[PDB]
């Protein structure tokens, strides 16, 4: 049921979704080891992801959170880098995407910097890198992320290091 | 995958130590997010 369609570079949608990918890189405690060495990205394509059904999915539980939460979803949008994105696109996230050893528990993880997404791209802590080179900082491959609306209702703040 | 904790629908992870990270979010539901851009790109070597 997904569609994929391209968005022109013209498009301020593009635009702004660039704009979000470029301006929340940031360095990494690693130094570069899980995600590469980088600053910046170059874009080579950004799509529009379209499914009816895993929309209404989304828009039916974003209700219930919403009545939970004094008619407030406390929606984001957010990274999301995976191994697994072409399973996420076309049959929507589930269990099977879930971080079981994240710090928080096992559930499916969402950053604010496009940079932390980019170190799960190749799997967790960048796993060997790319298929091609086995190289986690390979400037040659093309790598992709997922931009997602996520509904967090109340939010459990968690402090930590 | 776990459950949010009671009577919460998420988890924020915020930085304490790195001052320039931003937050980290963690859902436990697949439905609480739709994956509505997919971007492809390459990382650039710095000059
Ligand atoms: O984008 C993320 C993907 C994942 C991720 C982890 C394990 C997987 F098997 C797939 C994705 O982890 C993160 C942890 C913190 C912030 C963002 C992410
Ligand atoms: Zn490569």
């Amino acid at each position: 049921g997904t569609i994929l369609i391209d968005l022109s570079p013209d498009d301020k949608e593009f635009q702004s979704v660039e704009e979000e990918m470029q301006s929340t890189v940031r360095e990494h405690r690693d130094g570069g080891h899980a995600g590469g060495i980088f600053n910046r990205y170059n874009i080579l394509k950004i799509q529009k992801v379209c499914n009816k059904k895993l929309w209404e999915r989304y828009t039916h539980r974003r209700k219930e959170v919403s009545e939970e939460n004094h008619n407030h979803a406390n929606e984001r949008m957010l990274f999301h880098g995976s191994p697994f994105v072409n399973a996420i696109i076309h049959k929507g996230f589930d269990e099977r995407h879930a971080y079981i050893g994240g710090m928080f528990g096992a559930g499916i993880y969402f950053a604010e910097n496009s940079s932390k997404s980019n170190q799960y791209v190749y799997g967790i802590g960048g796993g060997t890198g790319c298929p091609v080179h086995k190289d986690r900082s390979c400037y040659i491959c093309h790598r992709q992320l997922l931009f997602c609306r996520v509904t967090l209702g109340k939010s459990f703040l968690q402090f930590s290091a | 995958m776990a459950h949010s904790p009671p009577g919460h629908h998420s988890v924020t992870g915020r930085p304490s130590v790195n001052g320039l990270a931003l937050a980290e979010y963690v859902i436990y539901r697949g439905e609480q997010a739709y994956p509505e851009y997919l971007i492809t790109y390459q990382i650039m070597r710095p000059e």
